[PDB]
RNA sequence: UUUGCUCCACACAAUAUAGAUGGAUACGAAUAAGGCGUCCUUGUGGCGUCGCUGAACCAUAGCAGGCUACGAAUUGCAAUGUCAUUUUGCGUGGGGAUAAAUCAUUUGUAUACGACUUAGA
RNA sequence: GCAGUCAAGCGUUCAUAGCGACAUUGCUUUUUGAUUCUUCGAUGUCGGCUCUUCCUAUCAUACCGAAGCAGAAUUCGGUAA
RNA sequence: AGAACUGGCGAUGCGGGAUGAACCGAACGUAGAGUUAAGGUGCCGGAAUACACGCUCAUCAGACACCACAAAAGGUGUUAGUUCAUCUAGACAGCCGGACGGUGGCCAUGGAAGUCGGAAUCCGCUAAGGAGUGUGUAACAACUCACCGGCCGAAUGAACUA
RNA sequence: GGCCAGCAUCAGUUUUGGUGGCAGGAUAAAUCCAUAGGAAUGUAGCUUGCCUCGGUAAGUAUUAUAGCCUGUG
């Protein structure tokens, strides 16, 4: 059935400004700043106060609805990551053959280069994305923290990792090595 | 923070109260006011000043107008003439361009050949004026 | 009623346009058709590029410059379904697509003169708001067009050749307005204001 | 189609052995008064041994819609012969009036279940009189305390073929 | 051998019309959003305002349109009632410029013949 | 000829990794048959050689998934001709 | 292939089904005006890019009976519906806390406190905690949750129909 | 005087519009007027944390500082 209105809501904790105009989001923060374009959805906002916005959608009947609280989470992830930030620790594991990372300059932009996967000789490497920040653990010399504000930079830059550093041709039910995520959080908490 | 520039739509809204302009119908042109909502699609209606019915009908038959006025849910026709001629509908409505421009299309195609032409002959005065001062 | 008309054709549905100029055509309007490659369709984009490669499958066998001839360009696919509405096999087709000039862009002699839009055929008022179009553009692009990136780069400089004509024109009317604004005050305009003008 | 309810009245005929055979009476939507004595013996037919041979039509009146310009919550009990096997309905229709009821039924079940009037026996309408027993969401939803929304996306219908400025969907 | 040729300037004649007898009147982009005016801390700004059809806008009077800074009837009650615009020629008079290809002969980087490729005062 | 659905069981335990009876639904016209519309004032009739093109129900090659896949080797399946 | 009743083709054109011996309509002197049949009105194509309630979006959509094909079984894709139900004495989703003791209830005794394993079944505490649902150390531990509560303040699963 | 066109007055067939008179129905139903009850998608009024004139909160309250439904005439 076509409903007459579905309406989310978006708090906003202090230093957040959130400019809307024909459906491009902006926001900004003490992390930094961030855009987001929805011209492919058909939705409203709305300022009740400078604390909260007001999403809405009219008849829609299931499908625009599901896009709706889909948008309520995509500006609230937005702007977790401009206000807190997002932290992606991946790990490596192996049984014989370690795995060596290192971050090198091409001639273009940054890349990360691992070598000796199952003692490969193609070195294997990954752009990074521009809105990631990237470092390894200290307390332990066999991780990797991928970090910056949009999640959906650092998560995809984190499975173009483990995507490639997978094993084709043999049992993958024994040869259980690679590199995978393990925790996800923020910079700030 | 800074004022969040937040905006999307001020829309006129179907709503109880709502007044509303008849574009296809036997009562064409003719205002009247919403009561209540039978669904998405369809309304009834009652203009009792300037003598529409007490109407059901869809909301492709109608136009939506702007300007609103307060009255109960399911009111009836006299209860709408008392709000209507409280708040001076028609009189907030002549006022407005949409009618201006409504009875003005409604005057230049009631016009005799004698008007056509004393038309003619005072724009070709205007004209000189706005030529002159445009110099 | 003007005697050759100048039809902006984005944000149009394709065989919605086509059975407007295939019939004011038909009945002696002189049409230009401008700006095809901002066209749009309904359909998705694999969905309308597989409704023409099912199209490139089907050459005549025995020697393929007999057959079928896939064109490429938006000014084209525009031209093949209204050729299709059209029988262009007589002399009255004929005559009627010698009636019509279609391009991708705006060339300079339609370039300063005035363009239209046909609203029975717009995808804002037709289509529902949810579903998915397609850009003729990118689908001439992926079926072996050359030629997109030329035509922004020809667009642009139209455009912005013409916001400063807009721009000037705005800011001589702005001071019209003012100058026949200050002399409507007038019995010759208080007259005419009771003639409806 | 433009339904009318109509009141018909029929009686057995009357024979020596019982010159007051009891009436029976039925409430029936049709567009006509012609197709209203045929629904008439149709269902009669299929409950008490009579025929149209063997019976005659007392009345058939109208009834005209009593408060048809007062919105009311109708429920519908029905029956619908599907392409395997029949099936009994409840549906809730918002209207002014028991008819109009029908018009917007037969269609939403010839769409819904692709059913035409031959495969359609209405058994009940009745309004529900306080608004605390509809069952359904598609009702429910107009039943909110001061009920307000818009149409984004307007559409003027043009005359003339040719425009010369894109037009707007504001209202 | 300015018999010839090429323009433009006008004088007629000639042939044809896929069909005008007020004007093809210019921003861009979005449409669950925009145009315009103003103020400006020039911002995805504040205010106001328009739409809800170009049914607009502009031009529009005068012998089928005139004399001077008045004539217009008697196409006799309707009979397109003649103007549009390409192509060709004739001559009139003011200019402007002064050649290549093909055949034949020849070569063989070519070839069934034609063709192609070359050379020749 | 090909494929599918139930799934009693086989499958060291483990219906369905793989297969799978009793039944049951279809597809194909590269088999054989039935029929006899066309052709009896004639459509040159087996096979091979040559040559081109098409189909997919893929033998191989490419990227993938699944196994009773440790590796190696194999099977099942997929996009794909 | 072969019979029954009727209507037709044959012997029959015409408008419609794109086309078609048989179907729908309808049967023919030559012509004019009007009205219709069957079929249709985006354009080819004469005629509404008409009005109305809804369904559907298909990486082989679907679209005029005869007719030029398509099934069994499936799908939480969606729409509508039927029959049960749990439940504001706060179910069901989601996190937070506990899950203990009589007692290792006996044997398989190379070792099973619950658990590589087979017979066997109850009390105390309480809000509740299996003489044990899982992970598993030779065994012990330590974890898991069904058993209960705090937020939670909403309603909800299950099957079936077309 | 003949052929061709135009207008009128008429005749036959037909198409397209404006308008009036009348009859019927539940002697339309309704709206409208009166009147008896009822309730909320609960109006005033009064409790009610602060406060925009009780704006909110949610109790009470059946026309009151809005109205509605039903029945009868």
């Amino acid at each position: 059935m076509k409903y007459i209105q579905t309406e989310q809501q978006i708090e906003v904790p202090e230093g957040v400004t959130v400019s809307i105009k024909s459906r491009i989001v902006k926001v900004v923060g003490p992390r930094g700043t961030l855009t987001k374009n929805l011209k492919h959805i058909d939705v409203t906002f709305t300022k009740v106060n400078n604390q909260l916005i007001k999403v809405a959608v009219h008849n829609g009947g299931r499908k625009h609805v599901a896009a709706l609280r889909t948008v309520k989470s995509l500006v609230d992830n937005m702007i977790t990551g401009v206000t807190k930030g997002y932290k992606y620790k991946m790990r490596y594991v192996y049984a014989h053959f370690p795995i060596n990372v290192n971050i090198v300059e091409k001639d273009g932009a940054k890349f990360i280069e691992v070598r000796n996967f199952l003692g490969d000789k193609k070195i294997r490497n990954v752009p990074v994305r521009d809105g990631v920040t990237i470092e390894f653990s200290t307390n332990v010399k066999d991780e990797i923290v991928l970090s910056g504000n949009s999640v959906e930079d650092v998560s995809q830059n984190a499975a173009d990792l483990q995507q490639i550093c997978r094993v084709r041709n043999k049992d993958i039910r024994k040869f259980l090595d690679g590199i995978y995520v393990s925790h996800k959080g923020f910079i700030t908490e | 923070s800074t004022d969040s520039i937040v905006k999307a739509s001020n829309w006129r809204l179907v709503e109880v109260g709502r007044v509303v302009l008849i574009k296809k119908g036997q009562s064409a042109g003719k205002l009247a006011a919403i009561v209540e909502i039978i669904d998405q699609k369809k309304v009834l209606i009652d203009g009792p000043k300037a003598g529409v019915p007490r109407q059901a009908i869809n909301l492709g038959q109608v136009v939506l107008t702007p300007l609103t006025f307060a009255l109960p849910r399911g009111a009836r026709t006299a209860t709408v003439s008392k709000k209507w001629a409280a708040a001076a509908v028609c009189e907030k409505w002549a006022a407005s361009s949409w009618a201006k421009k409504i009875a003005q299309r409604e005057r230049r195609a009631a016009l005799t050949d004698f008007e056509r032409f004393q038309v003619m002959v005072l724009r070709k005065q205007k004209r000189y004026t706005v030529k002159k001062a445009l110099a | 009623s003007q005697p050759v008309v100048v039809i902006d054709a984005k944000d149009h549905l394709l065989g919605r346009l086509a059975s407007t100029i295939a019939k004011q055509v038909l009945n002696g309007q002189k049409i230009v058709v401008v700006r095809a490659e901002a066209l749009n369709i309904s359909g998705e984009f694999f969905r309308n590029k597989l409704k023409y490669h099912d199209f490139l499958r089907k050459a005549t066998a025995f020697n393929k410059t007999r057959g079928p001839f896939h064109f490429r360009a938006p000014s084209r696919i525009l031209y093949k379904a209204i050729r299709g509405m059209v029988s262009h096999k007589t002399a009255r087709g004929k005559a009627a697509l010698e009636r019509l000039k279609i391009f991708e862009g705006i060339p300079p002699p339609y370039d300063k003169k005035k363009r239209v839009v046909v609203p029975q055929a717009l995808r804002v008022l037709r289509l529902k708001p949810g579903r998915k179009y397609t850009t003729l553009g990118k689908l001439s692009t992926s079926v072996g067009w050359k030629y997109e990136d030329v035509v922004a780069k020809l667009e642009d400089k139209r455009k912005v050749r013409s916001a400063e004509y807009y721009a000037k024109k705005r800011a001589f009317t702005k001071k019209v307005s003012s100058a026949s604004a200050a002399a409507s005050e007038s019995d010759v305009a208080k007259q005419l204001a009771s003639f409806g003008y | 189609a433009h339904f009318k309810e109509y009141q018909v009245i029929g009686r057995r005929l009357p024979t020596e052995s019982v010159p007051e055979p009891k009436l029976f009476r039925m409430r029936i939507f049709a567009s006509n008064e012609v197709i209203a004595k045929s629904r008439y013996w149709y269902f009669l037919q299929k409950l008490h041994k009579v025929k149209k041979a063997s019976g005659e039509i007392v009345s058939i009146n109208q009834i005209n819609e009593a408060h048809p310009t007062k919105v009311k919550n109708f429920g519908v009990w029905v029956r619908y012969d599907s392409r395997s096997g029949t099936h009994n309905m409840y549906k809730e229709i918002r209207d002014v009036s028991r008819v109009a009821a029908v018009e917007t039924l037969y269609q939403d079940m010839a769409a819904r279940h692709r059913a035409r009037f031959r495969s359609i026996h209405i058994l009940k309408v009745a309004e529900i009189e306080k608004t605390a027993d509809v069952k359904r969401q598609y009702v429910k939803q107009f039943l909110t305390k001061d009920l307000k929304f818009p149409l984004p996306h307007r559409v003027q219908k043009s005359t003339k073929t040719f425009s010369y400025k894109r037009p707007s969907t504001f209202y």
